[PDB]
RNA sequence: AAAAUUUUAGGAAUAGUUAAUAAUAAUUUAUAAUUUUGAUUAGAUUGUUUUGUUAAUGCUAUUAGAUGGGUGUGGAAAAAUAAAAAAAA
């Protein structure tokens, strides 16, 4: 923590030329000014890429989608994370417990998706095909690389 | 400035009979540390306020 | 020349202003409680097109839910600058000569 | 009330003269 | 096509005049 | 569209007396009609999504609000650090009570207000630093090591622990096998005088033995004491040979691997802690807003009885009180 | 295991969902299932030619019961308390 001066000097002239300092006390401020409605822009916003909603236009996030977002790709162990996110995201695909999810053609959810209550059960696993194709088709070539040591 | 004031108003209501305190305290101008103000009332109240839980923090920059 | 107007047309129904007009009907549990507010005890209006209806039965003959009386001419004489008059010639009642 | 400072002010520039 | 959105429009301020409903007087 | 007072008292009003489905229904059609939502607008949507635990709403409104370029204050925050808090979890007889709720990471977002409440300079409130780390306590999830690292920053800002945060994060380290976590756990809370916790107080017996983190790369890099600092000893004991110990060492931890394997016939795969802990809200049964129940859990149906509120065949103003 | 029969002064949508199945323990298929002949939810709520009344196929009352996480024991959970149901001379 650093303590406020308290004190500031400024330079005033006077009539005959004379310059001099004024002590003036000053302190500075602590809580920032957001109680006004304008809108500056410098600010740190929220996060909110990793949330998994029922966005139909979206993919479903992975934690791949972390490792992919402008890293240093040739390192070793981003590539070994990568390959184990992938094969646990695989994994959780595969051995998914399928009990109560069903996929019938429902009249009503055409301009739409599924509904809100039924996400777990008709959207959550062609969401998560879909997000298991678009992550092969940019991680295909980090784990299995082209044939000219290895990672 | 060359004046300043300060008002320390608390609302009391009565949760099941017995008072519950809402303390509020707002300066005049801007500037006054609140920041370091709060801390001082926080370390002299830890020893001394006996209830579930109490909170205090800084609002505005008054 | 038909791809052009096939290609309008399935780029008109993925856009999001017809997906977000041709919503489905909001259920009771995403309007609210089991009823007794105002606005909030019954579901919103529901808007279907009936070339590509988003539901079976678009119209119905119940006692309160009644609709066929309302999808004659006269009630898309409100809006005919944004009007569709071959959907008004093949999907409208009592129209005039 | 804020006590004077032990040097100059501005509060004290009308008692500067002119 | 082009007559979606003010259809749109119109059809959102008519729920909002539903969701007006709830307020009751004035 | 008609006044845009009028357009925020119907939105005051509903945040204060409905529920949550109502101020998200007035705000987004009110959006799309051309209302210019400010920051009173969003903070009372965000003042019943956080009364109701809606944390797949509170992102939603976050994301619109940051699309508007609405900078949010420190209401906001107490808001949505509060809000993750007070989310439906647990699990009914066999079945997972908000499944949802994993894919979302809503801790993380918990988490994500707390940063940015710090670095734009508002002071974060005791209260949102205990719902912060209930949303990683959760029995639907098992984050202990960034909830300790989130309690050993709490106690050098001179926080106080809420007693329903010490309740969830004791649950947490006895299902995730940390005795020494919890003993220091309930050690603690008795100390600073939590209530319901001044009662409880064990005696630490991890005081001579080192933490498990600094065993760990102790035995990467006496050399008959390296490889056994981590085996606990009661003082009448003794070491065997090296050649004899590790074949001991071995022995145990084949047999500890084949007791967690087989399964509790009449668990559902679930932990004696997850059994019968449905979680909703205050909210749920005939209780509204209080600042000092973070996370509380609702009331048992044997708070109010039916036929000593009306008598019979008269209606009670309960509609959905029993209903868990 | 089946048929069968409830009520709401201001009547609308419902779903761990229907059928098939080389599928115990459903990675599939389908133009699936309930509901304006009144569903789901919410309110009230053990039912019962046993009660009362009347000239009355009308109106009006009810107290036999049951109970998916307390223990996989037991043939069966009905088990934390009952003047008999006399419980191995
Ligand atoms: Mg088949």
């Amino acid at each position: 923590p650093r303590r406020i001066p308290g004190t500031t000097k400024v330079t005033y002239t006077n009539k005959k030329g004379r310059t001099f300092s004024f002590s003036v006390p000053v302190s500075e401020l602590t809580h920032p000014q957001v109680t006004l409605e304008s809108a500056a822009g410098t600010w740190r916003e929220m996060d909110t890429s990793f949330c998994e909603l029922g966005d139909i236009e979206d993919d479903m996030p992975s934690p791949v989608d972390e490792c992919l977002r402008g890293g240093s790709s040739l390192d070793k162990r981003l590539i070994q994370e990568v390959r184990e996110r992938f094969v646990s995201f695989c994994r959780e695909y595969v051995l998914m417990d399928t009990s109560g999810m069903k996929s019938t053609i429902l009249s009503t959810e055409l301009n739409a998706g599924p509904d809100y209550e039924h996400y777990d059960r008709r959207l959550r696993r062609k969401r998560h095909w879909l997000a298991i194709r678009h992550r092969f088709e940019d991680v295909r070539y980090v784990i299995w690389p082209d044939v000219v040591n290895p990672s | 400035p060359d004046v300043c004031v300060v008002q320390v108003c608390d609302h009391m209501q009565h949760d099941q009979g017995v008072k519950r305190h809402a303390l509020t305290i707002t300066y005049g101008a801007d500037g006054f540390q609140l920041r370091s103000l709060i801390r001082r009332v926080r370390r002299d109240l830890e020893r001394q306020l006996s209830s579930t839980y109490w909170q205090c923090y800084q609002t505005n920059e008054r | 020349d038909t791809e052009q107007n096939l290609l309008a047309r399935e780029q008109h129904v993925r856009s999001p202003a017809y997906r977000e007009l041709h919503r489905p009907a909001l259920t009771n549990a995403a309007m609210g409680l089991y009823g007794g507010e105002p606005g909030f005890e019954k579901a919103h209006r529901v808007w279907v097109d009936p070339d590509r209806p988003h539901i079976k039965h678009i119209y119905n003959q119940t006692a309160l839910a009644r609709n066929l009386r309302y999808a004659r001419y006269g009630y898309f004489k409100r809006d005919m600058h944004l009007l569709d008059v071959d959907k008004l010639v093949r999907h409208a009642r009592l129209l005039p000569t | 009330r804020r006590s004077r400072r032990v040097e100059v002010e501005p509060g004290d520039g009308i008692a500067l003269g002119e | 096509t082009e007559g979606t959105q003010e259809k749109l429009a119109a059809a959102i301020q008519e729920h909002v005049q539903d969701a007006y409903r709830f307020s009751g007087p004035t | 569209r008609r006044d845009p007072t009028e357009f925020l008292r119907v939105l005051r009003r509903m945040s204060r007396t409905t529920s949550w489905q109502k101020t998200m229904l007035f705000a987004s059609k009110g959006r799309m009609v051309g209302y210019r939502l400010t920051r009173e607008h969003y903070n009372t949507v965000l003042f019943s999504q956080s009364l109701w635990g809606r944390a797949l709403e509170i992102v939603r409104v976050v994301r619109a609000m940051q699309e508007d370029k609405v900078q949010p204050n420190g209401a906001t925050y107490y808001y949505i650090v509060n809000g993750m808090g007070n989310a439906d979890h647990g699990w009914n007889y066999d079945f997972r009570i908000n499944r949802r709720l994993e894919k979302i990471q809503h801790w993380r977002v918990a988490l994500e207000a707390l940063e940015a409440c710090e670095a734009n300079g508002f002071d974060s409130t005791d209260t949102m630093h205990n719902s912060a780390l209930i949303t990683l306590v959760i029995p639907g999830f098992n984050r202990w090591q960034q909830a300790s690292l989130l309690l050993q920053r709490m106690l050098r800002e001179d926080r106080r622990m809420h007693p329903t945060m010490v309740k969830f994060y004791h649950d947490c380290l006895v299902r995730n096998n940390r005795p020494r976590e919890a003993s220091s756990l309930m050690r603690l809370a008795a100390e600073r005088g939590v209530h319901g916790y001044e009662d409880k107080w064990e005696a630490d017996v991890y005081k001579g033995r080192p933490l498990d983190s600094e065993v760990m790369n102790e035995s990467e890099g006496q050399a008959s004491s390296l490889a056994f600092a981590s085996l606990m000893l009661r003082g009448d004991q003794r070491p065997l040979p090296e050649n004899l110990q590790a074949l001991l060492e071995e022995e145990t931890t084949r047999n500890i691997e084949a007791e967690r394997s087989v399964p509790v016939p009449f668990s559902a795969g679930l932990h004696a802690t997850e059994i019968n802990s449905v979680f909703r809200p205050r909210v749920y049964r005939q209780l509204w807003y209080k600042w000092q129940h973070i996370a509380n859990r609702y009331r048992p149906t044997a708070a109010l009885k039916r036929r000593q509120l009306a008598p019979r065949d008269s209606p009670t103003g309960i509609p959905g009180f029993y209903r868990i």
